[PDB]
This record gives structure tokens, sequence and C-alpha cells, in this order.
């Protein structure tokens, strides 16, 4: 099975290859989304904030 | 800056832009925003005519 195992396990390689690209894209993709978590959150601020008491 | 609601609360407010946040000292009265809340004009007056009849 020679030329059909050394046929598709360079198949299964560039399907990976491939496939990794999609991760590496969305790795790209969640640090600016979690940037975009932390500031546009942290618009939480001082619409006019009330002095009151912590129990 | 800190204000006094004169029934209750205090809060925290800003300027409109330019109200000259060196007159705003505390101690001085401001107008105060209905929604925004912030600080829209200042004023004179103090209290009790005690000190003022004599």
């Amino acid at each position: 099975d020679l030329y059909s195992r050394y046929k598709k396990l360079q198949q299964e390689l560039e399907f990976l290859e491939v496939q990794e690209e999609y991760i590496k894209d969305e790795q790209k993709n969640l640090k600016k989304e979690f940037l975009h978590a932390q500031e546009e959150v942290k618009r939480i601020q001082s619409i006019p904030l009330v002095i009151g008491q912590f129990l | 800056f800190i204000v006094k609601a004169t029934n209750g609360p205090r809060y925290v407010v800003g300027c409109r832009r330019q109200l000259d946040k060196s007159k705003l000292k505390p101690g001085t009265r401001v107008a105060l925003d209905m929604t925004t809340l912030t600080i829209m004009r200042y004023l004179p007056r103090e209290v009790d005519p005690l000190v003022y009849n004599m």
C-alpha cells in the first residue's frame, strides 16, 4: 500500500496545516476581542456616581 | 467635584466645558444639570441671618 498510504499521509497533513490557520486567525481575533471587552466594559466609569457606604 | 443635593446624596460631576474650574472651589454654590447632573452655573449665597442681623 506504499502508493496510497504515502498518498494520504500528505493529504491529512495538508488538511491539518489548513486547519491550523483557522485557530491562528482566531487567536489573532480574540485578543482584539478581549481588548474590546476590557475597554468597552471599563467604560463603566463615572456616570455621576453616588456616595454611599459598604457593610 | 462632589456636590450636595440639599435633601440628600452626594455625586460626581464635571463642568459644562469652560466653567472656570479654579472658580469652583469647595464652598461655592453651583447650578447642576437635570439629566447629566453636572455643574451648569455658579451662584452666590450663604446662611442664617443671626450673623447678618448683627
